[PDB]
RNA sequence: GAAACAUCUCAGUAUCGGGAGGAACAGAAAACGCAAUGUGAUGUCGUUAGUAACCGCGAGUGAACGCGAUACAGCCCAAAC
RNA sequence: AACAUAGGUGACCGCAAAUCCGCAAGGACUCGUACGGUCACUGAAUCCUGCCCAGUGCAGGUAUCUGAACACCUCGUACAA
């Protein structure tokens, strides 16, 4: 392609000769400073800044999931059938979670439900969860 | 059964070890580096290290200096931190201690050492028992303990030397898991050197 | 310079109510320095010039030197901050 | 390198001193700490992860527990008598 | 015309010294001892070499003031910072 022309042009890339070489000055980013006129120019990526975050409680010995949001489940139930293993009534809740690391098992209630109107037993759930789901249906889980 | 030759050597002011202290190392002062001994100072530190009357076990004492400097300096470019630099501040890392036990072993080329440990000497150097033993030797090489300190020296060659001992594998490494990082996943070498 | 020394109304804080007079104070106690990254890092890590240590610190101070006074609101009697004027002579 | 530079960085690198083997070194918990009615010597490989942590909190630096693998192996003194 | 020089002068030191080398073990001066030998300035002879101790340097003293850490006391912390 271009690069594979490179032949045929004198000096690649930028032209010039003499043209750039280590450059502009330091290595890497220059400064995260003031020099002179060779880095600068009014920044903020950053701005508040150590990159990453994180939380000390938050390694061992930090809640963790699963999270499961009250969309899936009415996708699974009643709109179309899926595991027919499970069922019971017009529809009954459990474990449907990736994953069952532990301190976990809530569900978030997002999207339109019931609609099943579906029963749910799990970890504690918030409290857009609780409606739109008792309402039509729906109740006290994994005391 | 040796328990006060454990308790005795505990103050090293208390009383009677005190005052063999001070008849002690005036002899051993005005002895030179290597030396040897029939017993060791202290019967029940060896003969717990590892010790016991027996052909092909040879305990020698050891003299050291005192303080932990003598230090050459660094030639130009110390102008910096400086980092590596500095004179009489720095210690070094091995012990008065390991440094016993090899300046011992390049005495008797031929043994090894499970090291015993000093006893304590005053205004100057420290001193060190070290036992050692024999590799090619009989009844060495038949009581399974203190065997395998000769195989007959397939793996265990110089010990310390290579560091394994007591007081070296020890020093740099102690304790087992946690603390045990930037330390002996084997050692130093590997888990670039702390 | 002397002033605002007054009974005024803002209180913002905490505790606080309709605005009501404070004072001014001009508060001036409490142990100085040293409970922050400093004397905690020279105890550690003191070889020939780690950290910050050469480097002249907290800036260099001017002429003035802005100026502290809590304003406590007479009532609550407890109160907050504001902003710090550089005032050349407090009375 | 940090577009200078002192800590930091290059780097415990280059180089130096001593020494073993066919492999070395480690190694049967005064461990771990998904805190548990849980794991169960040690290397190493993959990952955990550029995560926690460090640092003119700048530039840079930088693990481990665990997990999946490989290979598996547990024992002898001192003392008491 | 520069250096050296004899000559002139000042300084430190009684020797387990002054001065200097070495990381240390030790070492030069020194088979030396003040009519010595170390450290400096001036630079044969002749006539001479004034005034200044404020600043800087060195040295001596010093009621009072300032002046680190250990140990000591008080507070704080069941300990510690």
């Amino acid at each position: 392609t271009k690069t594979r022309k490179h032949r045929g042009h004198v000096s690649a890339g930028k032209g010039r000769i003499g043209k750039h070489r280590k450059h502009p000055g330091g290595r890497g980013m220059a400064g995260g400073e003031h020099h002179h006129r060779i880095n600068m120019d009014k920044y903020h990526p950053g701005y508040f800044g150590k990159v990453g975050m994180r939380y000390f409680h938050k390694q061992q010995a930090h809640f963790w999931k699963p999270v499961l949001n009250l969309d899936k489940l009415w996708t699974l139930i009643p709109e179309d059938k899926r595991d027919q293993y499970l069922k019971s009534a017009s529809k009954e809740t459990a474990p449907v979670i990736d994953t069952l690391a532990a301190g976990y098992g809530k569900i978030l209630g997002k999207g339109r439900i019931p609609n099943v109107p579906v029963i749910v037993k799990a970890r504690f759930v918030s409290k857009l969860a609780e409606e739109k789901i008792r309402a039509a249906g729906g109740v006290v889980e994994l005391i | 059964a040796y328990k006060y030759l454990e308790e005795l050597q505990r103050k090293k002011q208390s009383d009677v070890l005190r005052f063999l202290q001070r008849v002690r190392v005036w002899e051993y002062r005005q002895k030179n580096v290597i030396h040897r001994a029939a017993r060791p100072t202290r019967p029940d530190k060896a003969r717990r290290l590892g010790y016991k009357a027996k052909q092909g076990f040879v305990i020698y004492r050891v003299r050291v200096r005192r303080g932990n400097r003598k230090r050459p300096v660094p030639k130009g470019a110390t102008y910096g931190k400086p980092t590596n630099q500095g004179v009489n501040e720095l210690k070094y890392q091995r012990s008065l201690r390991a440094t016993a036990e090899e300046r011992v072993g390049r005495r008797a080329a031929n043994l090894r050492v499970l090291n015993s440990y000093w006893v304590n000497q005053d205004s100057t150097y420290k001193y060190f028992e070290v036992i050692l033993v024999d590799p090619q030797h009989k009844a060495i090489r038949r009581d399974a303990r203190y065997n395998w300190i000769c195989d007959p020296v397939h793996k265990h060659r110089e010990a310390r030397g290579l560091t394994a001992t007591g007081k070296k594998s020890r020093g740099i490494n102690k304790g087992h898991k946690f603390n045990n990082t930037k330390a002996g996943r084997r050692k130093t070498w590997k888990r670039q050197n702390t | 310079v002397n002033v605002p020394k007054t009974r005024k109304t803002y209180c913002k804080g905490k505790t606080c109510r309709k605005h009501t007079q404070h004072k001014v104070t001009q508060y001036k106690a409490g142990k100085a320095s040293l409970f922050a990254q400093g004397k905690r890092r020279y105890d550690r890590k003191q070889s020939g010039f780690g950290g910050q240590t050469k480097p002249v610190f907290h800036k260099k101070a001017k002429t003035t030197k802005k100026v502290v006074l809590r304003l406590e609101c007479v009532k609550c009697k407890t109160r907050a901050q504001l902003t710090l004027k550089r005032c050349k002579h407090f009375e």
